[PDB]
């Protein structure tokens, strides 16, 4: 057995945002064929963080996307070896987040390792001032290119004052060994922060994700 | 609530491995029904795999004989399909269905599950 209908994961992230270094450790679980999962994350170094948790939340699992039977589930098929991904988020005010990630399978659990660098967030912007309140539901346009699977998202953060704050996100996903790529399709995603302590050093998340034909 | 058949037990496994599919039935006196299993791979038509009659006798399509085994537990309102010695060609969505008609034809089945994905890979 490689992927069961219920799977746990462990995640470690090391990051820096506007020069502030930190580490996070977490554990999650979900139902990969149903497209649902949760995670509990803890800031283990560099806490409390001086910036919005919301820029980190999408970095903590695309093996848990429900796919129609006729769309190859490339990231599931990459196991047991797994896959890597690289992401750039370009925020409307010039902040940039670059992310690299490795996903593997060890003793029946997924293992995630994340490296993140954020730069150029304005000091009075909503990220450094912690003025965000969660992502709106996203649709990621997926397409094969250069032997990899790529995704593009127009992502939108809610602001506490009622406004919104946008980012353009591009990700490249690459299986460690060659497996069958899909055609172009969409992945619908909704990510929720379901609980947090006062300074966001312990945070719980829930995500639902489902692939659909364009 | 409405009659429901719910498959579980699928996933991704390497060739030669095994999975145990199950079908949980609600809303009917399960012991009266025959339970059929069908599968559909991408680009192909859905095909009969196996069935267990209300009487307990079983029928298998030729390509799965000696590898797959259908059983039932009436007290649990459950049917089972044990998949042993899996091959890449067994990759498909597997469906359970029930009827009081004894047949391999999907046309006479009254209720269908939503399906469970079974993917059999080759090692590399």
């Amino acid at each position: 057995a490689i992927i069961k209908e219920f799977m746990r994961f462990k995640v470690h992230m090391e990051g820096s945002v506007n020069g502030h270094e930190f580490e996070i450790e977490g554990e999650g679980e979900g139902r990969p064929y149903e497209g649902t999962q949760t995670a509990k994350l803890k800031v283990t170094k560099g806490g409390p963080l001086p910036f919005a948790w919301d820029i980190l939340s999408p970095q903590f699992s695309k093996a848990y996307v429900k796919h129609p039977a006729d769309i190859p589930d490339y990231l599931k098929l990459s196991f047991p070896e797994g896959f890597k991904w690289e992401r750039v988020m370009n925020f409307e005010d010039g902040g940039v987040v670059t992310v690299t990630q490795d996903s593997s399978l060890q003793d029946g659990e997924f293992i995630y390792k994340v490296k993140l660098r954020g730069t150029n967030f304005p000091s009075d912007g909503p990220v450094m001032q912690k003025k965000t309140m969660g992502w709106e539901a996203s649709s990621e346009r997926m397409y094969p290119e250069d032997g990899a699977l790529k995704g593009e998202i127009k992502q939108r953060l809610k602001l506490k004052d009622g406004g919104h704050y946008d980012a353009e996100v591009k990700t490249t996903y690459k299986a460690k060994k060659p497996v069958q790529l899909p055609g172009a399709y969409n992945v619908n995603i909704k990510l929720d922060i379901t609980s947090h302590n006062e300074d966001y050093t312990i945070v719980e998340q829930y995500e639902r994700a489902e692939g659909r034909h364009s | 609530a409405q009659v429901q058949l719910v498959e579980s037990g699928g996933g991704l496994v390497q060739a030669g491995g095994s999975l145990r599919l199950s079908c949980a039935v609600s809303g009917r006196p399960f012991s009266e029904y025959n339970l059929g299993w069908f599968r559909q791979a991408p680009g192909k038509e859905r095909e009969f795999v196996a069935r267990i009659r209300s009487s307990g006798t079983t029928v298998y399509t030729d390509s799965v004989k000696g590898r797959f085994s259908a059983s039932r537990d009436n007290a649990k309102n459950m049917g089972y399909l044990q998949l042993n010695s899996l091959e890449p060609e067994d990759t498909a969505v597997y469906y359970c269905a029930m009827s009081r008609v004894d047949t391999d034809s999907p046309a006479f089945y009254d209720y269908w599950g939503q399906g469970t994905q079974v993917t059999v890979s080759t090692p590399r």
